[PDB]
């Protein structure tokens, strides 16, 4: 077991939490993945790809591939969920940059997937503005180590 | 109804930051939109989408211009900016202020439909020169007794730089028969146009006429006014 | 980018036409297809959205298409507020791409322009000539000082159809240096056109 | 409130036929409170269909659904589901989920759910037709209208000139005609003068069917 | 079951009035007993339990009062989100029964209806059936009668009506009745009547319009 | 796994909940034990002897102890809070008999224990009339099976 | 400042219930004290504690009369009663309404000081009874002295008031003891001492007043 | 049952004195420990409550000793309206028990009674007895003798006597003998008389009556 | 119910050592931060030190830090502070505290009740009462100053508790002897001065203290 | 450190009332800061997290406001029960500290101390050692001043006072000053006198005694 808050929780209240303020994050034995976020007929998912970090990032373990994702806008994200097919993946909250108010939030993924879904929405309005579905498709399959093209 | 409108300077020079600001105000709390928008019209009629800024000040450029345009709002003011910077001629072009169209039911939200209001537009030259401002010259009515019961006149407005003018006939009281043409750029590199308006022969002893040629580049503002001489 | 077609990309018809522009992308779009109008001098407005869902406070009589590839936008019955350039925009993928544009020309019966020449005042000359409200925008203006052709001395302006007449206006005017303007008689502006069976003169000269 | 109760699974259905409403739970300890069920024949009152226990140790019926309907838990997904088999005429209505008032507390319910409706009738998914309500001809207001007739099922949505029009409006909830079919009018006070000048169009939208019409209602010809 | 009844069932009233409405059990039920509150076309929210407690959020007006069968709600100084239909269960005996509802609508002057009658469209009588309608426009009370008139001689079976939900601005109401007959009924005929009764006018009010030739 | 109320509420409010109104508290694996009820100098306290169930009873259970308490006069008592020690025992309320207003509460008690401590209060005069202290001694040391000397 | 009263009967048959009820006269809203006593008096001047009942109603009775005796509280009424059962001439006793001493402080409250205001108290015989009601014979006069009196004879049970002229004349009357003669029934003598100036004018009445069998008869004594 | 024992049971002591009554626990009762005075034919007033607190409106002169199980009412300066019984009570356990009581006399003047005899009625000739009755009015101490006679003969079982409770103003008492007889037997004898011994009389003083005069 | 419970506290000299503890139950212990704040008597608030999860990471305030060591045991579900070389700055009153939800530092739901600390190398000593004598109509005020004592604290009652009204007993004053001093008064009429006798209770418990004094005019 | 300094650190209000009370600090925050309360004898409880967010079980009368340095909370509609000292804490970075507090109290119309005056007891002169104390009963606000004379001299660090917890009754402080000093000190002297400057006395008010009587 890892020390690091779990998401069960609205992304807009667990940046409020001062153990991951600001806290390093940092991970040199990892690597650039580019990605893709879309909606269900396949097009593009405009608010996703525009509010997210590129390149997001593989971190390398002694067991199971772990994914960051910074997603901008942290104080405006309310749910935040990752599937893998329709097991739901518990995501680790990382670091809050209160300066660029950018979430770093932390999954490990299967051997071999290429994509991964993502149930979530926003608070705009005073509303909870809804995006049952956001495809994020990966630029390659992930992998354990550096053994991929 | 919303309302919007965008904010000056209209010449930058060649490398400089181009810096527009477009105020929401008009019945709104700037959170009446889910993203705000900026499209520009180039000399040959033809639309370029440059970008949206969202709600929550997240941005999404268009990757032909992405490496030189930037976005931010301001809640307070109630205002969302556009910057794009290391300008070119390429770059000459009327900047256009838009919110989206969104859904008659349970709105505003995520919607790309379309640009339902538009801020008024605002044309920007991109070169050197030195603002100048218009000389104005009178065009001289009924120039005889064979005129035919309805007689011309008008206001050339000459020698300025860059582009617009607005020409406000009287207050904008008349504006049924006015005609403000295009303007032509000259040898000079100056701009020379003209503004005329057709009316009744029979009220020139009765009505007074002056035109209101505005220069906001430059902040000149004539009032020349146009009678028959004798 | 996806590219938009427009065809035709001007069009020329009666009042009470019926008018059909298309659209074509390079791509599938779906439905995420606007229309706009942009009138003489004012931004765009949005027509239709959604490919076939009108807007609020424009007219009834424009209709949409889709979905797919190739979409038409009609107008049932042309009206000379229509006036203008129509553009097509995509909303599927990002940038929001428009077409190059399709310009609408009102078409009407043949009116002859009203000609007046201006004189210069004494402050610096150059003389312009006014041709009203005329149809169609082919018309020759040609400049004369004691009945001599003065190719290279001006430039000409012409205004967007008018919004109710259908019609157009034309403002030329011949820049000279005061040497060249008041050492000299008579400045005509003849002034061919469709709608005037043999040129029409309008002139004056210095002093009177 | 972070408390939600967001249903589903209702639609349309035919006598002796199955349907399985959900109810997602966030914002509260779900394995702490009971949940219970509530309907509403459209225009009638509330009438109180099932309550289950914490752990789903325990479910109670009224006696009109019971032996037809199952009530059940999901504490781990944080649902609530009814099972409804056999269905009625009777049964059609506004089905709400409500959560107990407080941690083990049994009858009172707050907050409850927006509600999902559900029909039963055997008529087929039909679109409506539009049918003017042409304006006859003091002399300052005339009244004109869109009838809606022959569709099924709930709602429609009617809106006027593509939403421009919203002032002095109308639109009348619909009728069961013994056809099994609905019929609903919309109708607009305007102003006289305008008859002649102004274009008035009433926008019909079914989502159950795919039908849109935009008729143009405009004085008679005599 | 315990049958659940309640006394005031349509009662009008004006913001800032004391009301009271009550309710009643068949049987004898402590204080376990809830009041309940729903506006159109949303949810209900609960007001009072225990006969007597306030739920929590709720304003301090909200009177509970009662013990064994009759009980009773008591709004303190009424306002405009407080007008509602308003009902009580109790929580003795499964089933845990509702009560019909006491309804709370806006008081006003007596308002007119403007009347309109509407022939059917000649686009409808292709179809085989005709459907006449009849508006009655912004009216107070909600009470009207709709008399429907085939050459002078009374309907009945064939029409339906439906009334619009109380509006925001003006308190008042608006009613449409829609006459179903055949094409082949409807074109023997000539002189269609909608004659409508209202507190407002002092005369039975009738509009017509002669199928054919105006 | 446990479906009944826990009280953390006054005990007044508590018996107004209908999933206990009038409900079987029978448990008939379970046997009697008298009691005292005593004040922090040693004396009785008159009060909450003279209305509380003679006696109370001991409920087993596969893994602990388990005391059934009647209380009566129910709609009159406020707070009522048990220890053992200052470890404070959660108290599941199982039934409130209409007629005759009586609450009937259970504690789990731990494995050899002789006494328990009450924080208390009763609703008189409309003002909080505080028990501080009341100690329920048992009769004998309380076990969870048959072996009771 | 609550005061209290007892309400009869005062004869009860051996086996019968004795059921005495208590009236909450004063200040009352019966929240006005936490809990209400009962404490009875023997022939031989000994008290007794009987027991309690508290504002909500449970009780607490002494572990010598337990399963005989009980207590309701009225609260619409302002009433608290005592029921003993099965009834021996042990039982024969004054029977008293009472009420704590409440603190100094946010009073009143659960205290046991001591009891304070207390009802005048009822006698209640127990016998195979007879219950008569009272002869009332003159007793004849003769400066100073002059003493006068009313001879009240043959009744029973106990007790009996006398009054002299209303409550208006209370100096120098001794109304005695009574005396239980072989009859079976009681015998009690009332006199008053007085001017021998005041004779021929003044006028005095007895107030012989009988609970339980009531008979109230006034007299005068001229010769 | 907690006993609770009072010393002494009887008091006589004069007015002004110093009187100190007592009363003991059978096991420990802290500070639970009330005072009360009861009068004749009157309820108890509770004096002191908690050992040594006084209570409203009482006067000054009670007072009460501290904690354990040895307890003390104490009256300073003793007045005629002191007479009376007094109880302690426990609250420590229940049932809270009283003690036997002491009842408290006081000591006066030696005074002669006042004395009176009083014939039967002409209300009582009807169906019944003659009742004689002899009162002493206002004497001290409460030894005294009665004596009827019927032409100087003595009785014994007719006359039952009662007497009164200690004045709370005069200190003094008083006495009523009443002889019964028969009828029958009452109209055959001629005079009637009591005699009356006491300390303040030098000799017996008699009263008769003689029938009708 | 979530809950917090520590031992451990008391009197200890300057130098010395004291481990404090906090049992936790009603939540996963394993998922939660702890953290201790102290408070010195009459003064308020003061952060000490928390510790994470797994006991991965401890943070101290600088005053604290050499000396106290913070611990775990999420088998066990308790919290400890091992205080050595302890000083007069460090008497207070010591709160045990859980972060406010899972693994969440800094914000504090619920605490504990609380355990007095008392650094003070003074001996346990038995308090000496004195009466304060009332001195000439109108209302007179008496009482008992209760002196000389060690450690707190004292209950003090008036004619056995029988005396609530208008009694204020004061808070204890630490003097430089090391030793504590508190009053205690009433406000009583003056008729009843000379009868009634107002008898003092002063019970310490620490050590076999209790004494009942009188309070007499002169 | 970062510190925390607060404003009012006392602050008088009635019931009903609408209260505010700041929080400032000493570098820039964002919104990471906490407020808690705590009642007299009684352990802290969060009210207010991330300078706006309400804990659960806080009634929604508490308001949270103020982002970078300068922080409020605010009760718009004030209860019996609101009476305590409120805490706020930053934690944006370690040590994570809290400020010195704001205690609110409940407000009343001023009033007078009764002063009393206590000579030192024939019982504790034989220690060695003598206390004068001094009382102010029942005084409305906190702010009062004792001046302890001895033969007309102002003492001066040989005094120790201490304050009662506000009454929930009558809403008065009650103070206790103890003057101690020695036993060859004590009788060198013979005026002892206690001086009470406050709001409610127009003079400061002196009572006194002589050593011996």
């Amino acid at each position: 077991n890892n020390t690091y808050p779990i998401l069960n929780q609205e992304l807009r209240e667990a940046i409020k939490n001062p153990a991951i303020k600001d806290k390093d994050h940092s991970a040199p034995n990892s690597r650039p993945i580019d990605f893709e976020m879309k909606k269900k007929d396949g097009t593009q998912q405009f608010y996703h790809y525009a509010s997210s970090v590129k390149p997001a990032r593989v971190i390398f373990t002694d067991s199971k591939p772990e994914i960051e994702l910074g997603l901008q806008s942290g104080q405006f994200w309310r749910k935040f969920e990752v599937y893998e097919g329709d097991k739901k993946l518990p995501i680790k909250l990382v670091s809050y940059d209160t300066v660029k108010d950018y979430a770093y939030i932390r999954f490990s993924v299967s051997n071999g997937t290429k994509a991964v879904k993502i149930v979530s929405s926003t608070h705009f309005n005073n509303k909870e503005e809804k995006y049952d579905y956001t495809l994020m498709e990966f630029a390659q399959p992930i992998y354990n180590s550096a053994d991929k093209f | 109804q919303v309302q919007l409108q965008e904010s000056g300077p209209g010449l930058v020079k060649p490398s400089e930051t181009l810096s527009l600001i477009c105020t929401v105000s008009g019945g709104s709390i700037s959170s009446s939109s889910y993203y705000w928008g900026w499209i520009r019209q180039t000399p040959e009629r033809n639309l370029e989408w440059i970008g949206i800024i969202y709600f929550s000040g997240t941005t999404y450029y268009n990757p032909s211009l992405q490496s030189r345009v930037s976005m931010s709002l301001d809640r307070s003011t109630n205002r969302f900016s556009l910057r794009l910077s290391s300008v070119t001629a390429a770059d000459t072009a009327i900047y256009y202020c838009a919110k989206p169209k969104s859904r008659d039911r349970g709105g505003p939200g995520d919607d790309y439909f379309g640009m339902d209001v538009w801020g008024q537009g605002i044309m920007v030259t991109v070169s050197s020169a030195s603002t100048k401002g218009p000389s104005v010259f009178p065009l001289a009515p009924s120039s005889k007794s064979t005129s035919g019961g309805t007689a011309a006149l008008g206001c050339l407005v000459k020698d300025y730089f860059p582009e617009p003018v607005t020409v406000s006939w009287n207050s904008g009281a008349l504006t049924s028969g006015v005609h403000t043409f295009p303007a032509v750029l000259q040898s000079s590199g100056l701009y020379s146009l003209s503004s005329v308006v057709t009316v009744p022969s029979s009220s020139l002893g009765t009505q007074t006429y002056i035109c209101n040629v505005n220069h906001k580049p430059s902040n000149t503002k004539v009032d020349k006014k146009v009678e028959p001489k004798s | 980018d996806i590219q938009l077609t427009q065809s035709p990309s001007f069009l020329s018809a009666s009042v009470a036409d019926r008018v059909t522009i298309t659209c074509r992308a390079s791509q599938a779009v779906r439905s995420s297809l606007a229309w706009y109008q942009q009138k003489p001098g004012k931004a765009p407005q949005l027509l239709i959205y959604s490919a076939s869902t009108l807007e609020n406070g424009v007219s009834s009589r424009f209709s949409g298409s889709g979905p797919g590839t190739e979409f038409t936008l009609t107008i049932s019955s042309l009206q000379p507020e229509d006036v203008g350039t129509y553009y097509c925009q995509q909303l599927n993928t990002y940038p929001f791409t428009f077409g190059p544009g399709t310009k609408v020309e009102i078409k009407r019966t043949v009116a002859a322009p009203s000609v007046f020449i201006f004189p210069p005042s004494d402050e610096q000359a150059s003389v312009v000539c006014l041709l009203n409200n005329f149809y169609p925008r082919e018309a020759k203006v040609q400049w004369k000082v004691d009945n001599a052709l003065q190719s290279g001395n001006s430039q000409e302006s012409v205004t967007e159809q008018d919004s109710k007449d259908s019609t157009y206006s034309l403002s030329s005017t011949l820049t000279l240096s005061k040497a060249d303007y008041e050492k000299h008689k008579v400045y005509a502006c003849e002034v061919t056109h469709q709608g005037l069976s043999s040129p029409v003169t309008k002139s004056f000269n210095r002093g009177e």
